This record gives C-alpha cells, structure tokens and sequence, in this order.
C-alpha cells in the first residue's frame, strides 16, 4: 500500500511502500538529512502509531535540533505529559567510539519491535546513516584478527548488514515503515556498503551530486531511485504510465546531453528539442520546497498531493505547458503554481525601476 | 496614386508591432547603398560617376568623362550632366574614356541606367574586353549560327541572339587598331 | 534472438534495477502455462534458488507462484540475507541437487540461482574467515571452480540415462554495467548463452532491457521453435542495421529514404520486442506477432501505439491458426499464405 | 571500468580534433568566399537606387525565399532565419495574401515545412555544391517567375564581417504590377528617365526586374554562404572549447582512476600476502 | 577510522547550553583537494561532519577575484538565521542577484547575442563580484560589510564600469558620516530611520569611476 | 617519431647526416601538427597542403624492408 | 566488434600476425596482396572516426 | 588482388559477405540483382481465389 | 640528497652564507625512500608510494630555510610522474615549493 | 585563421609590446660565452624592474 510522502519526485517515480524499507542514497552533502527530516515532517504525523528515530553516527548537533524539534511540535512532551508523545530517540553519533556505532542501530531496532511485535501496532524506524553501522564494524574488524575483504572492508558485511536489515521488517502482527538515510563513501555507489544495502530496501532513493549541483532539491536521481511500488498492478496504469513517461523523457535527454555540450541545441532535430525542452521543464518541476528548509532557504515549503502531481506531470508530458518557461517550473508545488509563477514573473518583465521618490527615507517624516 | 506607404522606415515602425521584441529589425538593401539616385550634387562638372558592373565583377567604379554605350538603337555616348537614361544595351563595346586612354570593353548586352545625380550604372552580365577574344571561332560560329533554323521559336530567338552577338563581335574585332 | 534449449546454462546478466529476477520469474510461470497442455514426459520442474535476497522479497514470490498457480512445479529454495554464509553458499548446490532429481529420472527442470554473485559473496566470507589467502577483489583462487563445478551440472542427458535435462539461468549482478567484474567474467565464460540488461535500455521504455548487441545464445537457432527460426532470423537482421543508423542519426546529419526506412522498421522491432510484467505469450502467439512485424503488416501504424497494436493482432486473428501452429511447429504454406490472409483482416490503431 | 574511460578520452580527443579541422577549412573557406561575394555587392547597388526598397507593399500575391545552407553545422543560422522568415510572413502580409514560400538550400525544407506547411511549394538544394554562379540563380528566378507575383521576399544573411551577420529582407515588385504604382508620387519618379529600350517601358521593366530579382538572388546567396562559413567558423571553435572542457574532466577523472587502480591493485597484494606470512 | 579520527575532534566544537556555561567553540578544519576533486575520501568525510564548507575555487582566484568563494558551492545554514540583521537583510537580496549573475553567465558561452534584460544582471553581478573581493590581513567590521553591500545591491553604484568598485566601496566606507556605523552596529539592524540617512548619506559622495 | 627521443641528441650523429635531419624533423614535426586533417583533400588550405604532402613525402622515405640495413 | 558486424570468423585483420608474413617465405605475390589489404583496413579505421 | 585494384569495383558490397571465392561474388550480386528484380509478385495472387 | 643538503649547512651555519642546493630530481628522491621503505617491508600508501611520503620529504625541505646565520636556498627538478599533478609524489613535493621555473622547448 | 594585418589597430600594439617583451626576457649568460661569444650580462633588479 502506498505512502503518500508530499514529495513529487518521490511520490511519481519511487513511490513509497507503507510498511517498506525505504533506503535514502547520498554522497556527503547531497541532502539526506534535509529530505529524512522532510520525511518526518510529512509523514509522522500523519501515521498514527509511535516512531522511532535512530541516530547512527551523525552529527550531536542534528540530534540535538531534531530534539528541540520535536520539543516544541509536541511530538516529544516532556514532564508529567511524556506518556502522550509519539517518538523515541536512540543516538550513537559520531563521537561515539566505533563499537557504540556498531550497536545503536540494534537498540533503536529493539525500541521498533517492541512496538511492532508486542503492543502490536505500526511504527515508523527513521535511521539516520545505517552506513555508520557498517563503517563501525569494519573499523573494529581490523583488530579482531580478520582478513580484510573489498575495499577495506569486513568479510562479514553482507551479513552483518543482513542481520541487521533482515529485523526491520512487517511481521503478521505489526509494521515497521522503515526510511534509512544511507551514505556513499566517494560518490561511488559501486562500494559495496551501498552495494550491499541496495538489495534489502523496497524503495531506493537515490541522490546525486550533480542534480544538486543544477539547484535542483531534493537532489533525486530519477533514474537511479526505484520501487517496487512502481507497477502498475499497484498504483494504478495512469501513475505507472506517467511515471514511465517522464522517465523516458529523462533518458532521452541524457542520451542527448554529450551532443547537446559539444555541438550546442543548434545542431538537434524539432522532436529533439521538443525533447530537451520537456526534459528540463520536468527536471525543474520535480524539484520541490521543503518545509524544513523553509528555515534556510526563505521559500514557504509545499506539499503535493498525489493526484495533483500526477495530474501536472501528464500535462507537462502532453505538451499542456510548452508555452510557459523553464524557470517557472522551479521549486514550485502545483501545476497551479507554475501558471501563478509565470504570472508573477510575467508582470515583472516590466517592472524594473520607477522608484524614484514619493519614499519612507526622508528626514523629518 | 501610392495607396501603400512602403518604405525601410516603414516597415520598421510597423515591423515592432507584428514581430517578436526580441528580433531585432531585418536589414534592406538601401542601408549597403551610398550613391542614391535623386539626391543633389555627385558630378561636379567634366567627370561623373560611372559604376561599370557585372554579377562576378566590378570592372570600375571610378568617374569617366564621357561613356560610349551600345544601345539597342545605336551607340551613344553619357556625357556629364545626362538626361536620365533606362537604357537596354545590345551586344556591344563599351569605352570608359578617362583622356587620351580607352579600355574597350565588349559587353554581351545588359542594361545602363543615367540617373538624375549624373550616376552612370552600367549593368551587364559578361564584359569581356577585346583583347581576349580569338577571331578563329566567332566565324565559324556565324557561319553555324547561321545554318541552323529548325521550327522551334526558342532556337530561332536563340540563333538570332547568337548571330547579332558574333556579327557585332566580329564588326569590333576586325575594325581595331 | 536469444532462444534457450533444454539443458543450456544462460546467463542473465545484468546491472542493478533492470529486468533480471522478472526473466526468471516469466519463465517460471510459462512453464505452469506449458505443462498443462503438454503430456507427462514434457513437463518442466522449475527449482528457483534465492541467495542473499531478504525474506520479503522471496514472500512476495511464493504468494505470485501461488496466486499463478506456477507453485505446483516449482521448488523454492531460499537462502536468506540473515542466513549463514555457509547456508548461502550452499544454496544453489542445494536447490541443484533437488533439481538434478528430474534431470536424473527422465523429467526436465530448470534452476534459476537468483544472484551467483551473492553466493561468491558468502564464499568470500568463509574463506577469509577460514584464513584463506584473498586473491581479486577479494575472493578466493577457488571461486570460478565454485560456479563452473555448479553450472556444469545443468546438462541435457542421453537417452541412455532417461534425456532428462537441467537448464540453468543464473543471475549475475555488475556494478555499473562493467560486465569486467571478475565474478562476472568467470559466469560469462562458463554459461553457454548470455542476457544483458541495460539500466539505460530499461528507462528508455524498452521492457525486457534485452541488449540485442551483447546477447549471445550459443546453442544457435538449432534448439528453437521453427516457427520462428525463419521469422526472426530477419529480426535479428534488420535490428542490427537499426542499431547503426540510429548512432548516425543521433547527431542530426542526415536522411536517406533508404537508411531512414531501416531507422522506421528498426524502430516497429523494438516497440514489438517490449512486453510487460507477468504474463508470458505461449510461443506461437510471439511468432504471430513477429510475423505481422517483419513482413509489413505493420507499417503505416504509428511507432507510439505498436504495443498498442499487437493486442489486436492477438485478439481479431482467430484462435485456429494458433493451434496449427503450434501442432506443425512451422508455418506451412497452407498456414503462411492463410496467415497474412487474416492478418489483412485486422483492425489495427490508426491505420 | 578504466578502458571505458580511456577509449572516451579518444572519442573527444578525435572529435576535438575533427572539430578543429572543421575550423580551419571553414576559415579557409570564408575567405576564398570574400572574394566573390564583395564583388558581386556593386550590381545589387543600380536597382536598389533605381527602383527604391519597398519592403512592406500591399501586394496580393509574394514568392518569399529563405536562403539556408545544405550543410548543417552553421550553429543557429538557418534557425534564426526562419525566425526571420515567419516574423516578415506575419508582417508584409495585409489582407489574405497568397503567399508562396520557397526555400534555397536543404536546411529550409527542414524548417519552412515545420513553420509554413501548406504554403510551402518549391525547395531548391545542392546550390553551393560546386558553387553558384548567375546562370544557377537565373534558373532558380525562372522557376519563381513560374508563379505570377506582385512581390518576391528574399531572406538571407548579409555577411558583414567574420562574426557579424545581419538577416536581410531585399524586396523585388512586379514591373507594372506594382513596381511603377510604388514609383508614383503625383505623376512618376520613373518618367523621369528616358526610356531607349526597342519596345515599350512595361516590356523594359518586365525585363529590368527579372534582371534584379536574379541579381538579388545571387548576392543573396553569396552573402549567405559566405555567412554560412563564417558561422561554421565560430560554432567549430565552440566545439573544440567544450571538447577541450570535456577531454580536461575526463583527464582529470582518468589519473583519478587510475592512482584509485595502483591502489587497489596493491592493497590485494598485500592483503593476500599478509595472510600467508 | 579515519573518519572517526576528525570526527571525534570536531564534534568538540560545539555551542553549550545555559547550565553548562553557555560557551561556544567555533571549528575550522581546512582541507586541501587534488585539482578541484571534492569528491575525494577525506573531503567527503569532513562535509559529512562540519555544518557547512567554504569552497575556493582555482579558477576565481587565478581571475584575481579573491577571496575565491564558490558562491554557488559554499553552505553555511547553521550561520543563517543566526547572523547579522543588517546583514541578513541585504545579504538576501545579494545571494539571489548572483545566483542569477551565476546563470546568465552561463547562459553566456559565447560573446555574440546580447539581450539588455540579461545585460543589466550581468553587469549588476560583475559589480557585486568586484564589490565582494577584499584584499588580505584586512578584516572589515560587519556594519561597514553592511553599509557596501547596501550601496552595492541598490543603485549607488551603477556609474563605475567594473574597474573603480573597490574605490568606489573605499570612498562608501571614508566618506560616509561614521555614526551611521555607530547606529547600525548598536541597533543591529537597520530601521525605516538608519535607511533613510542611509539613502541620504550614500548620494553625496564622490564615486571615482565617472 | 613525436615520442621518441635520444638524450644524447646531435652531439653523436653523423655529420651530414646532422645537416638534413634538423629540417628533417622540423619538417615532420609540422606534418604531425597537421597530420589527421588530410582527410580533407578537396577541402583545400593551400598553405598546410604543401607541409601535407611534404611530410606524406618524409614518411614514406623512412621506411624499410628487413634485414636489408642502409 | 567484427563479431558485432556480422562477420565471422572475427578475425581482427589488423591485430592478426604470423611469422610466415615475410615476401621471402610466402612470395611477394602473396606478401604485397596481405600487406595491401591491412593498408586499406587501418585507412579505413583512421576514416571511421571521420564518417561517423 | 581483383578487390584491392579495382577490378571489381562494379559490385555491390553485400556480395562479398559470406562467400567463398570471387566466382561467388559475382553469382551473388547478379543473385541479388535478380532477386530484387522479383518483388512485385504478391500484388494479385493468392490473396483470395486460390486452386486448393 | 641529505648529504649534499649537510655540505650546504655547513655554509649555513658555521660560514654563515646563502647557499644554494641543487637536489637533481627530487622525484628521484621519492622513488628512492619508497625503495627503501619497501625492502624494509613496509606496507605502502596510496598509490604506490611509502607510507612516510610526507615525513621523509619533510625531512629533507625543512632544513632548507633561512636561519640567524644565512639561508640555503634549493633549485630542485619536479618530475611528474604520469603527467599528473596529483600523483602523491609532486603533491607532496608542491607543498614546499615557493616557486616554480618551468623550461619549455 | 584569419591573417596577421586582420588584426585591430590596438591588438596590433599589444602584438608588438609582446613580441619585444618576451625577446627582452632572453639574456645572455657568463657561464655560456666560452661557446657562444657573447659576453654575459648581470642583471640588478632595479634595472629589470625599470626597463620593463
Ligand atoms: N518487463 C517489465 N516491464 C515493466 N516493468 C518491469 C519489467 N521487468 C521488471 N520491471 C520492473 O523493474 C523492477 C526491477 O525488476 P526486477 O525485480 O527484475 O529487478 P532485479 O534485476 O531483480 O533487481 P534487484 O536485483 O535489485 O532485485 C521491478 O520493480 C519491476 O516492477
Ligand atoms: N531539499 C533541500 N533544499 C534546499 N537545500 C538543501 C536540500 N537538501 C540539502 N540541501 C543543502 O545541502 C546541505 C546538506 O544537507 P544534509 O541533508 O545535511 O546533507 P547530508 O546529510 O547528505 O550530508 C544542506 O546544508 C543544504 O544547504
Ligand atoms: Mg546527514
Ligand atoms: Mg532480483
């Protein structure tokens, strides 16, 4: 069953499952604790049941907002209220020594099953770096007298990690919903603690340097974030339609782009860039304002729901919008909001100057 | 009498509101020109402008003090301050005179218009001057050209320019010095 | 273009997301589709073997064998990622000796070891734990004698020995399409045949992600169905010319009205080679349908609607000549001539 | 995965090196295209001051040619005439004007047909195979004297200078269509002249513009090849820019791999030797 | 554990709460990369750590643009909403006229279509690139930092080409009256009254590029 | 000839020989610069066309037929 | 990538050698033919990267 | 020796795939030329109105 | 190297003179030390290079300063390895370099 | 690509500061001149500085 999450690039192309594993891939930067902390925002209070947040080698200083957070959402109620609120924070952060690192997913995953098996009910279990996990065991693997496997690793990690991932699973008495936020090492996904954690996730997430580096947040890699969720016995033969539609706009872009850096756009045909104008139409609107980067950024953060990013993105994929530019597409929430923002920027593209006096800067007033 | 205003100003001021802003106005051929045709003054008295063209060459653009023409009626010559002139030009030589020195320039028909400025724009497709032409095939080209007269309209109006080119070709080659 | 006989090991190979364990998954649920219109001895038993993948993920395909009803010739051997590294190592010796039951007594089946590269992983595990010098990447010297001591058992016996079979599809996962690996290189040199997915096919609507170029099947046409030996012999043909002219094309140079109808079939080929997710076509259905492909039939039908355009084919065309067919093996003259007779008589889209 | 990116590294590396060539060839080329085309300026210069430049006539029937290249690696020339070519389409016409667009050269056929199907009726191509001579552009104004205008529009670029090239509208009226209606202020400004042709003056401007529209057309398109080169001069040296860009990356992710290869490649050594000492 | 070599020791940088004294300890851990790779291991290790990174870029210090900040690369949302006001109220305006400055020059490849929309943003951010870079051992206060990029963003600025804008931000700073920095620094922020003697102050001095 | 070199040089040559090869491999060095762009034949450049086929004239000068030294 | 074309044996034409391949062992007749046909081939991979 | 002077440069190049000798080069282009010559046959027989 | 590097701290320090050192391939250097730390059975760092790259090369460019007395000042030749830059030997070396003269054909 | 004189009347200037610029960088040594002739010509740096 599907998990509305408010993201449009999630909830088109990767969407989530209820009781899934959801598994967040980043390269140093990239925005996996911005987009887990969107997560939480948009999806725990919807869910009714309890949550859990692991913090497996992160920063003491995220913990300590997302506490403080939570403090004053009246998620956390603290005092003779603690019995009314709905998570519980386990943390092994980077200042831990590497065998509190290789231990604290476990009590957080312990916290999550008590609530999954005995009281019964669903819980969410957010894991901020389950790659920390692994960093953790290879770091005291070395002086446990063990031959070191690929790149510097354990020879145990498929099962270490197995072990571990095999637990935050839905039993037929409760639900874990399980959103992992997992680190790359050198933006290589070929190293195998990724390698080894893509195969145990439901839903993949991946997020790229260079689509973070066109502005474009959340940094999602449309054609490297998956689900097992896109199908279209699942979420329907419109969704998995238009999913698959905007994906092969995106490929075909990025077959063109190595002619498109060399040779320009002159040199393209009219399908082609028709093409290209679609694909950076859809590349703008999948990107998204957060409410939790709301804070940093200025922009107010917008939720969309499935059915109005779905409806946008198969108007853009008809053709319904080639009349509007590239960047009113960017960071907006509708395809009601790329129209206001073409208004808005529209009636600019007269409004320059014409301030001249008549001002609040005077000297007596 | 002129019920469209046409003109570059014209179509430049009516041009923005029909176009795209961001288009800049296209260029005309009257902007790559200088010498007009009704404007005051350039002959200033013996000489005169006298523009001799061909579609791959210019053959001179400097002024000349009289130009001997061959016009359908007969050869004139443009002196100074003409009458303005659209004359069509039979196969003929042209002379640039410029003093004591003449280049003859045998010209395969065209046209020379005098306009009201003293321009002389002479505008013919080939110029070959006399020195490079041989005397060996213009005769046995008039003795051919003068043969073959099927019932075709095209190859009659094509033999007759053919022999009034050699004949007038042969008339300013035997009567040099 | 890749056919696949009776005791044949093909490799599927392929990177991440792209249509690996779904090849296996269709070609178990076909031979439910098979083994319910073929006598006894012609049946296929299918053992799927599923190393390293989690419980959920061999769940949801014990309730699809079920649900197909594909479970009642299919064992399930699985070797979870919480399992032992010796428990995941042993797995698909384990699953190939209870397919080798039906190789060894007449009968055919088939194993499918979902990921080989997961159980070198767990080879790997033990053998460094057991002290084992490391070799490439890490692995041990053993580790090919590991996968060809394994594949070599997926035979086609004598008769003799009954003629049973054993076809294998092992599973090998590359990294980013570098099929270079050095588990991936040994399974390419053991395995007879070879399926190579592509993530870039896979995004660009082209549903199995089959590269054409790369993918070999060694056992030739010779172990095919006639019927379509002789139709897609040309499919193969025609989609070699379209991969050339479309790398042309992609700059924008030119067209030739000769090249750019080898760029317009080209392009109906490979909207007719897509299929969707869990339901196999028979094998004279899929040969119908390379028939209206590579004889005309289906030119002047837009290349957006060519999967579109095929149910109709399937449907209009009268369920007779499916058994004709399939009982001759080979379209007869008094098939070939009725069957482009009634492939005139078909509404397709568009028109 | 370190002999896909040194057979890229080749790729761009020939393809900047093809592009380079292409370069200097199109430089080469511009120039041995200067020579002709600054010759044949000077015979555009009599029509345009003896019949005038009326590019906006109210007339009920044009021929509209848009001088493109056939080679397509200009980098935006014929693009931005046909730009050019719908943005005069939408202004000279008035009142339902037939208009005829016609295309010279096999990057218009491409475009025109995008822009304008339906008044879309003759496509002239492979003018600047060998080169173009007056002869070719007379035929090609024959075939447009085939249809009966009161207007010809010419689009084409004007090649100003090695990196400026204006598009331009040269405008050719019917003889007494609308050509000596144009002239008339009040009684004329062609009676000035004195006629000296052997017929009539309706005879003498029949034949005067189908003179100019050839000489329009074969400046037209010289000016337009010479443009053609001088563009495909700047767009093969962007290109060997962004596949100088393209092969520095690509370097640079080489040595990457290169130094990440030694030390993989040792630390299996060592890893394989230190469990046996 | 090399990771957990720098993790451990920045972590140590933190702002304590009011029952521990209150006291802060500000980190700044310089790393340096091979040919601009931020890719690399250490690199990525210590952005995973650090609350943000000042990326100084090679191409923007050989062009003599100095401090070479990577304006589009360089993060620091821990810092914001934890600024200067005065500063947080121009620095806003600033940040979106070079990240448009940022995308018209990459709009411009190529020297040879110019549009006169994208020329004004393209020469106001070759003005505030020029207004940005500082010479070294000379720390400005934050309400003379203020006070320029005040004069920047606005007008106050547009007659000096690209050349004099380092004179013309010394003649801001000397020939400005100095209790307008007294009043921006003491009030924090700048008020409907500080502005106004701010609009005031700015039109009677003497840019040097005329 | 680009990438081999002799760190001796000039210094250990055959005089005469050292008279021809230091137009030689100036010449070829030249030819290399413009070597891949003889592929354009009839699209002429009329001043590298003659180091063009000057160095198309140097290398097929230096080659041998083996076992039969000089 | 002869096997990719189509043509089989795949023979690289180029990367083949033998020790046989001297004109005094196999003729000249034979020697200038192979010779010959590997100068075509190897103008033929040099124009390759400029046909497509 | 022939296809290296231009002996048979006359000859189509799908000719010269998958034969054995010369001879067989030139039966298969005049084969191809022949074949290609007979493709106009489906146009009314067999269709409808056929002998059983 | 520090053979020739304690003849010129002699001039240093007791003649108190500047010097100037000329260590022919300081790259050469680098290979050496790496030799020697290979035979010495040490386990090597990135790419091929001993694990003491930086130590051993500061062992050596650090005594290549002005002191009270006088200063040696060293011309060292920079070999690139792979023509790369960002091969660990000339990063190293490029770390204690306060010039370079490049000489160019 | 385009010609020496193409140039424009400033560029020409700075070709011509240039040229005599990157001449005047060449020195002669006094280690060289017991094979080149030429005597060798100290530097100071104030006469470096001013001269160019
Ligand atoms: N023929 C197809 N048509 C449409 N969708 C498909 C097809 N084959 C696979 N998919 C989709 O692609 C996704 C990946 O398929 P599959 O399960 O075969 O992946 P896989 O190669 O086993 O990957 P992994 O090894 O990571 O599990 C699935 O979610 C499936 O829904
Ligand atoms: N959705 C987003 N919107 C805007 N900025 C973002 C977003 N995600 C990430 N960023 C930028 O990326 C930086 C890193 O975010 P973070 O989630 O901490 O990365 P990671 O956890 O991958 O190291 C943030 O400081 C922010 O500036
Ligand atoms: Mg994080
Ligand atoms: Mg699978």
């Amino acid at each position: 069953e599907i998990l509305v999450t408010g993201i449009k690039v999630v909830d088109l192309l990767a969407p989530y499952q209820r009781g899934g594993k959801i598994g967040l891939f980043g390269g140093a930067g990239v925005g996996k604790t911005v987009l887990i902390m969107e997560l939480i925002n948009n999806v725990a209070k919807a869910h009714g049941g309890f949550s859990v947040f692991a913090g497996v080698g992160e920063r003491t200083r995220e913990g300590n907002d997302l506490y403080r957070e939570m403090i004053e959402s009246g998620v956390i109620k603290l005092g003779a209220e603690r019995g009314n609120s709905k998570c519980t924070l386990v943390y092994g952060q980077m200042n831990e020594p590497p065998g509190a690192r290789a231990r604290v997913a476990l009590t957080g995953l312990t916290v999550a099953e008590y609530f999954r098996d005995i009281e019964g009910q669903d819980v969410l279990l957010f894991v901020d770096n389950i790659f920390r996990f692994t960093q953790a065991n290879s770091e005291v693997s070395a002086l446990l007298g063990r031959i070191p496997s690929a790149v510097g690793y354990q020879p145990t990690l498929a099962t270490d990690l197995g072990g571990l991932q095999e637990r935050i699973t839905t039993t037929t008495k409760g639900s874990i919903t399980s959103v992992q936020a997992v680190y790359v090492p050198a933006d290589d996904l070929t190293d195998p603690a990724p390698a080894t954690t893509f195969a145990h996730l439901d839903a993949t997430t991946v997020l790229s340097r260079s689509i973070a580096e066109l502005g474009i947040y959340p940094a999602v890699d449309p054609l490297d974030s998956t689900s097992r969720m896109l199908n279209p016995n699942v979420i329907g033969a419109e969704h998995y339609n238009v999913a698959r539609g905007v994906q092969k706009v995106l490929q075909d872009y990025k077959n063109l782009q190595d002619i498109i850096a060399i040779l320009g756009m002159d040199e393209l045909s009219e399908e082609d860039k028709l093409t290209v104008a679609r694909a950076r139409k859809i590349q703008r609107f999948l990107s998204q304002p957060f409410q939790v980067a709301e804070v940093f950024t200025g922009t107010p953060g917008k939720y969309v729901d499935l059915a109005d990013t779905i409806s946008g993105f198969q108007g853009v994929l008809t053709g319904k919008y080639d009349d509007l530019p590239e960047m009113a597409f960017y960071m907006v929430g509708d395809i009601k909001e790329v129209k206001e923002k073409a208004d808005k920027m529209a009636k600019d593209i007269a409004s320059r100057k014409e301030a001249d006096n008549k001002k609040v800067s005077e000297e007596l007033k | 009498e002129a019920a469209a205003p046409a003109g570059p100003k014209e179509f430049t001021e009516v041009w923005n509101k029909k176009a795209p802003s961001t288009l800049i106005v296209p260029e005309f051929p009257s902007n790559y020109t200088a010498v007009k045709a009704v404007g005051e003054g350039q002959v200033h008295g013996d000489a005169f402008p006298v523009n001799f063209y061909t579609p791959h060459s210019i053959l001179s653009q400097a002024q000349k003090d009289t130009v001997v023409l061959p016009g359908v009626d007969g050869y004139f010559g443009v002196k100074a301050s003409h009458v303005p002139t659209i004359a069509q030009l039979k196969p003929g030589v042209v002379e640039l005179h410029s003093g004591a020195e003449s280049e003859k320039f045998f010209v395969s028909g065209g046209f020379a218009f005098v306009h009201p400025n003293g321009v002389t724009d002479i505008c013919v497709l080939e110029a070959a001057t006399l020195d490079q032409v041989d005397p060996a095939a213009v005769k046995s080209a008039l003795a051919a050209a003068s043969a073959a007269q099927p019932t075709d309209e095209f190859e009659q109006a094509a033999n007759r320019a053919a022999i009034e080119l050699y004949s007038a070709l042969e008339s300013a080659v035997e009567a040099k010095a | 273009l890749v056919p696949i006989g009776r005791g044949q090991r093909e490799l599927i190979i392929g990177d991440r997301q792209t249509g690996k364990t779904a090849v296996a998954i269709d070609a178990i649920i076909h031979q439910k589709n098979c083994n319910e219109q073929v006598p006894k001895a012609q049946r296929v038993y299918c053992v799927y073997v599923a190393v390293g993948q989690k419980r959920s993920t061999v769940a949801q395909l014990v309730k699809l064998f079920t649900q197909t009803g594909a479970m009642r010739y299919t064992i399930m051997v699985s070797a979870t990622a919480s399992d032992a590294a010796p428990l995941q190592f042993l797995a698909p010796y384990s699953g190939c000796a209870m397919a080798e039951y039906f190789r060894d007594t007449g009968k055919h089946g088939l194993i499918i070891y979902d990921d080989l590269s997961k159980q070198s992983v767990a080879y790997r595990q033990m053998s460094l734990l057991l002290r084992r010098p490391p070799g490439r990447e890490a692995f041990p010297g053993d580790v090919f004698y590991l996968h060809s001591r394994l594949l070599e058992r997926a035979a086609k016996l004598s008769k003799e020995l009954g003629g049973g079979s054993l076809t294998a599809f092992p599973v090998i996962e590359t990294q980013a399409g570098d099929v270079s690996a050095y588990i991936a290189t040994n399974v390419i040199s053991i395995t007879d045949g070879q399926i190579f997915l592509e993530t870039e096919l896979f995004y660009k609507g082209i549903r199995p992600a089959l590269n054409v170029g790369l993918s070999v099947s060694r056992v030739g046409s010779a172990a095919q169905f006639p019927g379509m030996k002789q139709v897609a012999g040309t499919l193969k043909l025609e989609l070699a010319q379209y991969r050339e002219v479309a790398a042309f094309a992609q700059f924008g140079s030119d067209l030739d009205a000769a090249t750019q109808y080898v760029l317009e079939r080209g392009a109906r080929l490979t909207e007719m080679l897509k299929q969707k997710q869990f339901a196999p076509i028979p094998i004279e259905r899929q040969t119908v349908a390379v028939y209206a492909a590579t004889k005309g039939f289906l030119d002047k039908v837009r290349v957006q609607d060519i999967v579109a355009a095929e149910e109709a084919v399937i449907s209009q065309v009268n369920p007779a000549v499916f058994k004709i067919l399939k009982a001759n093996g080979k379209i007869t003259p008094a098939l070939d001539a009725h069957l482009k007779a009634e492939l005139r008589k078909v509404k397709l889209p568009g028109a | 995965s370190n002999q896909a990116v040194k057979q890229r590294i080749r790729a761009i590396k020939n393809i900047g090196k093809i592009t380079k060539a292409m370069k200097m060839v199109a430089a080469s080329k511009m120039k041995n295209a200067q020579i002709a085309v600054e010759q044949s300026r000077g015979l555009v210069d009599p029509f345009v001051r003896l019949f005038g430049d009326f590019p906006a006539v109210n007339s009920n029937k044009s021929v509209v040619v848009a001088v493109t290249s056939d080679k397509g690696l200009c980098g935006g020339l014929n693009s931005n005439i046909t730009k050019y070519t719908r943005a005069t389409l939408a202004t000279t016409e008035s009142e339902g004007k037939d208009v005829v667009v016609v295309s010279i050269g096999d990057k218009g056929r491409s475009q025109l047909t995008r822009i304008e199907s339906q008044r879309y009726q003759l496509a002239i191509a492979d003018t600047y195979k060998v080169r173009v001579t007056f002869g070719q552009a007379s035929l090609i104004v024959e075939e447009l004297i085939k249809h009966n205008p009161q207007s010809y529009q010419i689009l084409f670029n004007k090649f100003r200078s090695a990196i400026s090239f204006k598009p331009t509208v040269a405008t050719i009226l019917s003889p007494d269509l609308l050509e000596k209606q144009l002239e008339d202020v009040t009684g004329n400004s062609l009676d000035a002249y004195d006629i000296e042709a052997s017929h009539e003056r309706s005879d003498v401007l029949r034949d005067l513009t189908e003179f100019h529209l050839g000489v329009t057309l074969y400046n037209a398109m010289l000016e337009n090849n010479c443009s053609e080169h001088a563009s495909r001069m700047s767009a093969m040296e962007n290109s060997t820019k962004s596949a100088g860009e393209m092969l520095g990356k690509l370097t640079l992710d080489y040595n990457r791999k290169r130094q990440a290869t030694i030390t993989t490649e040792l630390i299996e050594i060592i890893a394989g030797a230190s469990a046996l000492m």
